[PDB]
């Protein structure tokens, strides 16, 4: 399987409007070698996807959001499921590839009473402490602290890419409009200018939060090359017996 | 192809898909700008990207996007398009469309309004053909209204009676009678269905031809009163009264009959004053007698297959005629340049009613363009989506050769080397038809699919030698995967001790039989013993490429490995058919003999939705005791309405499908006993 | 004659007053203290050394470059001090300025304090009172949070990290306390929830209030997020000093030993 194989079927997989959902497993199958994927916990906490695959013959760990289930929102079970897999992959020098499409965390009193804060912290910690090479591709939404959690560049991420359909923001364009222009009460054109200026990957691109805005048909060709140059990655961290993960 | 020829500067293609791409390509070859109209869904299709400029003309449904007169007219105004090419279907045969186009300043590339009006109705077309001294099918003139008139006509047209309603393209409004009892009861039923469909109640009664052959004469006419007949075509292979395989030169016909047919078609075209490209269809019997049957006043779907044997671009000639220039060729210039065969690759499941439309998205799509003598007309690409709104046709595959055998061999190779992953296609049926003995010999009719497969398409029935070849290929592929699994990189800390196994003893389960296979490897050559029979399989063994070419005992075979699991299951497309084989090691099978059989909850009593789309109506309710052959409900999608029969007798336990509700594929609709 | 001295004095007197005396009175009416007096209670008298006192935010969109939207300090007071003679680094979020929302300068000051603490090997104590992330800042605000998060993971197991929530905390502001070793709350004043009750009604259609959703009792009796809850700020800070007396300054130091009777 050539490492420069193109994937033109990913050019239009993401629907234009955010209401519809797609299957991240299709993207994963298209990108990886021979379209072979060993998925871990495929029937539990299905809003997140974790598994093992190969890129250019090298074992890689795949983490992604599933917009089919619960619109891809993170919750307790998905947080723990992703966190332990990420920790295992980091412990055994296995590179991580992340596909990000997440609107936020699942709201409700059940999540708050169950300790959603602790498990979201678990996932954020697992992504932050990893010293293996990690490559992140944003396919659409990345809102709020979830964007920080899903292996942002600011967590010592190596390479971050955004598809042309991506959008990184503090929160939704609407709610941002009614939270900024509260007293203006003339949001008819404010919404238009806000969506034309911020509802796109440019604010993250111009500040350097994403390395490049790539075409979806080159994703595999972009990833393998990175995994070729990050194989010798080596970082140094302060000494400790062990850290205190929010278990 | 003369750029100096001052033709229109901008042309609007008011269609979509393969015909839109073909028209755009022809216009680009002539240095003409194009305008592409599309719906919201088809915002990234092949034709919109191929053609400069694009106009969204409405939502996904065709009635509001491609049949929307106002949007198309506004697009023409905005783009200042001089001419419009309708292609086939949609507004190709609409008189009000022609009136709107001829209104302001823009020309319509096709027949004039008078010709379309004359050919629209079957009775007027038949009387015009009779005036044009063209052999017509035995039948009465006018509209039949009473059973006495129907039986009176049946007296002279014989017991075989073909009750056909006016209009209804695609096989609609057609019935068959065999007796006066059958005559009048069928005429009652035909009047009922004509009132239900359009209310015209105009029924045509004619003699039913036994074992007919559908022969189409392509005719090209200009505005200067010149008509040319470009050989013939054969479209006998049909299901649901729709053509799938077309053969350009009719092996059934000879020179004299072909000349007579062409002269009659030219005379009829002159009578109608046709000034474009069209086709005149005939039902040739076994005794080489041809009877007129309908005239299509548009570019035919299977027009490329004749092009290969004539070297003429029909779209280019149509555009030149629309400009006003006369025909550039004479009758003697038309000359047969070999043999050409065309197959329509559809997105349908051939195992269900010789084709059942299916939806999905193309994960992989590759055409055999590198193979010799292969031309592909496709309006799709990798990642394209098949939706219920449009025609599920995937592509048209055309092969040209010196003779019929070369063309058929090239077609078989192209079908074997054509990759579609994501949807279900009818390549198995096409390949099985191509290599059929009757088709190769030439004895075919309009009911070839029905009588060749009475129960239905079951797949290729592979022989003993082919079964051994398939088993050898599967075993070699399994062993190749096992060998590749052991090729790690050097560790320098814990060296890998590769096992030195010589013979692999395997149990291979195919269909229901279990075979014992002994496989050995000598580099690139696998020696496989299946039940004593010894074979040698050699190949590059590239396990990642979608297509794998192997040589079994010298014979070259192209196979595809669609699926593969660690449990031993493999799906292999071989000779165009997908076979499932379960491969285990001998010890694995011996231990598997102790495994308990899991309970399977399949005792019939349930009928899911075989086809996606919208259910028009539900004919059953809970507590209804249905019988065999009783249709549960009717579902419409992609201009086709299908009713699935229960196939068993049992009281309906519950009903989950309601009339007018969107129903996906595989959804459980009605439960019964 | 140079007006640099008068400008410096004016900037200092503005920094001490935070966002204005009226907002200080509003904060006091709620039973809450300001950041600077919280620091004064927490640390030993005459031992607080402030850092980045004149740092201001750099936003320019939505008319945030006006003089009325410029505050020295940017809703956080950061520095170092001593508890019972032992060094500690402290930051206190100022709810007076933009509701304590985190901006680029806020995150920069917190990150600088954490970097100094990890360089010298001293614990970090953080008093959290923040509405959330400044929407006017945009993605920058998010970036800042992530920076803090990264350090919260880098210092984990190296220096003790203590969080005391003394006001509302929502959105991405709830993850830094979750990454710290210990987390204390103040009754009837502090809150911790990712989404507010209004969004909960919008999505799941149920009636809950802020106290039920993210109150101190909720997180100390059924959620397992907070460790202890105190009645008010003064008692909370006294108990924080008492608790800090137990811990070592770094993981490279042995367990503290005190005079015994
Ligand atoms: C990780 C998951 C997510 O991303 S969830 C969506 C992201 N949410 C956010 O970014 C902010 C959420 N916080 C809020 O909406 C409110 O501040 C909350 C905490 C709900 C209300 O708290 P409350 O006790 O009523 O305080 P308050 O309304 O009296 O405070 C008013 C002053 O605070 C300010 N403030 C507050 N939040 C922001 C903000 N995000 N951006 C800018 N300013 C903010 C207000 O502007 C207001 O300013 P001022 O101090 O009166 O001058
Ligand atoms: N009189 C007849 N006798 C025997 N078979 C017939 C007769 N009329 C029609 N058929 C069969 O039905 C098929 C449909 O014929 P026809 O081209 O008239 O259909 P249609 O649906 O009107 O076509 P179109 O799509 O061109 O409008 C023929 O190809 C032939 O197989
Ligand atoms: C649905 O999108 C319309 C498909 C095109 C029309 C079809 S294709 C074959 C039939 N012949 C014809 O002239 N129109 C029908
Ligand atoms: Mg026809």
């Amino acid at each position: 399987d050539p490492s420069d194989r193109l994937v033109p079927e990913l050019d239009t997989i993401v629907p234009l409007e955010s209401t519809k959902a797609y299957n991240m497993v299709d993207i994963i199958h298209s990108v990886v070698d021979e379209r072979e994927f060993f998925e871990i916990m495929p029937n539990y906490a299905k809003n997140i996807i974790v598994g093992f695959a190969r890129m250019n013959g090298r074992t890689v760990g795949i983490v992604g959001n599933q917009p089919k289930v619960a619109s891809g929102c993170l919750d307790i079970n998905s947080s723990v499921k992703g966190a332990r897999f990420v920790r295992f992959c980091d412990a055994f020098n296995i590179p991580l590839i992340t596909f990000v499409d997440v609107p936020g965390f699942l709201p409700g009193t059940a999540q708050e009473y169950g300790g959603i804060i602790r498990h979201g912290a678990k996932l954020l910690y697992a992504f932050a402490e990893a010293t293996v090479p990690k490559v992140t591709v944003i396919t659409r939404k990345a809102y709020g602290g979830a964007y920080d959690v899903m292996s942002s560049k600011h967590l010592c991420g190596d390479t971050n890419y955004a598809w042309p359909t991506a959008e990184i923001a503090v929160m939704g364009a609407k709610g941002a409009v009614e939270i900024i222009f509260k007293g203006h009460e003339n949001v008819e054109a404010a919404q238009a200018e806000y969506i034309e200026k911020f509802a796109n990957p440019f604010p993250a691109a111009v500040r350097g939060f994403v390395d490049d805005i790539i075409q979806p048909s080159s994703t595999r060709a972009r990833i393998c090359c990175d995994l070729d140059v990050l194989a010798s990655k080596k970082v140094q961290r302060p000494w400790r017996k062990h850290a205190n993960i929010p278990l | 192809y003369d750029p100096n020829e001052k033709t229109f500067d901008k042309i609007l293609v008011a269609n979509r898909g393969e015909i839109a791409c073909r028209v755009i390509r022809t216009c680009k070859k002539m240095g003409i700008k194009t305008v592409a109209i599309h719906s919201d869904v088809d915002a990234s299709s092949v034709h919109v990207k191929m053609a400069d400029e694009a106009v969204c003309v409405g939502p996904a449904p065709t009635s509001k996007s491609y049949l929307n007169m106002d949007a198309i007219m506004e697009a023409i105004k905005k783009t200042r398009a001089q001419a419009v090419h309708p292609g086939y279907g949609f507004l190709s045969e609409n008189k009000e469309f022609a009136r709107c186009l001829a209104a302001e300043d823009v020309v319509f590339i096709g027949p004039d309004t008078h010709a379309i009006q004359a050919m629209g109705d079957k009775i007027e077309s038949k009387l015009l053909a009779k005036k044009a001294e063209v052999n017509t099918i035995p039948g009465f003139d006018g509209v039949v209204k009473d059973a006495e008139e129907a039986v009176r006509i049946a007296r002279e047209i014989g017991y075989p009676v073909m009750i056909k309603a006016s209009a209804g393209g695609g096989g609609k409004g057609m019935r068959i009678a065999w007796d006066d009892e059958e005559t009048r009861d069928g005429f009652r039923l035909s009047s009922q269905e004509a009132a239900s469909s359009f209310g015209d109640d105009r029924l045509l009664i004619e003699k039913f031809i036994d074992n007919p052959r559908h022969i189409e004469i392509q005719v090209l006419g200009d505005k200067h009163g010149n008509a040319l007949w470009l050989n013939e075509r054969e479209c006998s292979i049909q299901r649901r009264n729709q053509k799938v395989v077309e053969e350009a030169p009719s092996i059934f016909l000879d020179a004299e009959t072909r000349r007579a047919m062409g002269e009659q078609a030219v005379a009829l075209a002159r009578a109608v004053k046709y000034s474009s490209a069209g086709t005149v269809e005939f039902l040739v019997d076994s005794k080489k007698n041809f009877y007129f049957l309908e005239m299509n006043t548009r570019l035919q779907v299977e027009h490329p297959v004749t092009e290969c044997i004539t070297g003429l671009d029909l779209v280019q000639e149509m555009i030149r005629v629309a400009k006003g220039y006369p025909l550039r060729h004479k009758q003697a210039d038309i000359r047969i340049n070999g043999w050409a065969v065309e197959c329509r690759v559809y997105a349908e499941d051939p195992y269900k009613s010789f084709g059942l439309p299916s939806i999905g998205r193309l994960s992989q799509y590759q055409e055999p363009l590198h193979l010799p003598g292969v031309r592909v007309d496709s309006g799709i690409q990798p990642g394209s989506d098949i939706s219920i709104y449009y025609d599920p046709m995937i592509s048209k595959l055309i092969t040209y050769g010196s003779d019929r055998t070369e063309a058929l061999k090239r077609m078989a190779d192209a079908l074997d080397n054509y990759v579609i992953r994501g949807v279900t296609h009818n390549i198995a049926l096409l390949r099985e038809v191509i290599i059929n003995s009757r088709f190769v010999k030439g004895d075919i009719s309009t009911k070839f699919l029905s009588d060749v497969y009475p129960d239905g398409f079951k797949g290729h029935m592979l022989t003993k030698s082919e079964k051994n070849q398939l088993l050898a290929i599967a075993s070699s592929l399994f062993v190749a995967f096992q060998l590749r699994a052991q090729h790690f990189q050097e560790n320098s800390r814990m060296p890998v001790i590769k096992p030195d196994i010589a013979n692999w003893e395997l149990s291979v389960k195919l269909h229901d039989k279990v075979h014992t296979v002994v496989a050995s490897n000598n580099g690139s050559v696998f020696s496989v013993e299946v039940d004593g029979s010894k074979l040698n399989v050699t190949s590059t063994w590239n396990l990642a490429s979608p297509l794998l070419s192997v040589s079994v005992d010298g014979t070259q075979r192209t196979v595809q490995c669609l699926s593969r699991e660690a449990g031993g299951n493999m799906s292999i497309q071989f000779l165009g058919t997908v076979y499932k084989v379960n491969i285990l090691t001998r010890l694995a099978a011996e231990l598997n003999k102790f495994m308990l059989e899991k309970v399977t909850e399949d005792t019939s009593s349930v009928l899911r939705s075989p086809m996606p789309g919208v259910v028009v109506a539900v004919s059953v309710k809970p507590g209804d005791a249905v019988a065999e052959g009783q249709e549960i409900c009717v579902i419409e999608a992609m201009k086709m309405q299908n009713s699935m029969t229960a196939g068993k007798t049992g009281t309906v336990k519950s009903v989950h499908c309601q009339a007018g509700d969107t129903v996906g594929e595989g959804d459980l609709l009605v439960e019964l006993e | 004659a140079t007006s640099v001295n008068e400008r410096i004095e004016n900037k200092r007197r503005t920094a001490l007053l935070g966002g204005g005396q009226r907002r200080i009175d509003a904060q006091h009416k709620r039973g809450k203290l300001t950041a600077r007096e919280r620091i004064s209670l927490l640390l030993d008298p005459g031992s607080f050394v402030e850092s980045d006192m004149f740092v201001e935010h750099r936003c320019a969109d939505f008319g945030m470059a006006a003089d009325k939207n410029k505050f020295p300090g940017d809703s956080v007071v950061t520095g170092r001090g001593r508890i019972n003679g032992r060094l500690v680094y402290v930051f206190s979020q100022d709810f007076t300025v933009f509701g304590g929302s985190l901006s680029g300068a806020h995150a920069q000051k917190i990150c600088k304090i954490m970097d100094q603490a990890i360089t010298v090997g001293a614990p970090v104590i953080g008093l959290n009172d923040s509405g959330g992330a400044r929407i006017q800042e945009g993605v920058e605000s998010l970036a800042g949070y992530a920076d803090i998060f990264l350090r919260n993971v880098t210092a984990s197991g190296v220096i003790p990290q203590i969080s005391l929530i003394m006001g509302p905390c929502a959105a991405a502001a709830v993850y830094s306390p979750a990454l710290t070793d210990f987390t204390f709350m103040v009754k009837d004043t502090s809150y911790l929830f990712i989404t507010g009750p209004d969004v909960v009604k919008s999505v799941t259609n149920e009636d809950v209030t802020q106290e039920e959703l993210g109150g101190a009792k909720t997180h100390t009796t059924m959620s397992g997020v907070a460790h202890r809850a105190f009645e008010n700020d003064v008692d909370a800070l006294c108990n924080l000093r008492d608790f800090f007396n137990y811990l070592p300054l770094s993981s490279q130091d042995p367990a503290p030993v005190r005079e015994c009777h």
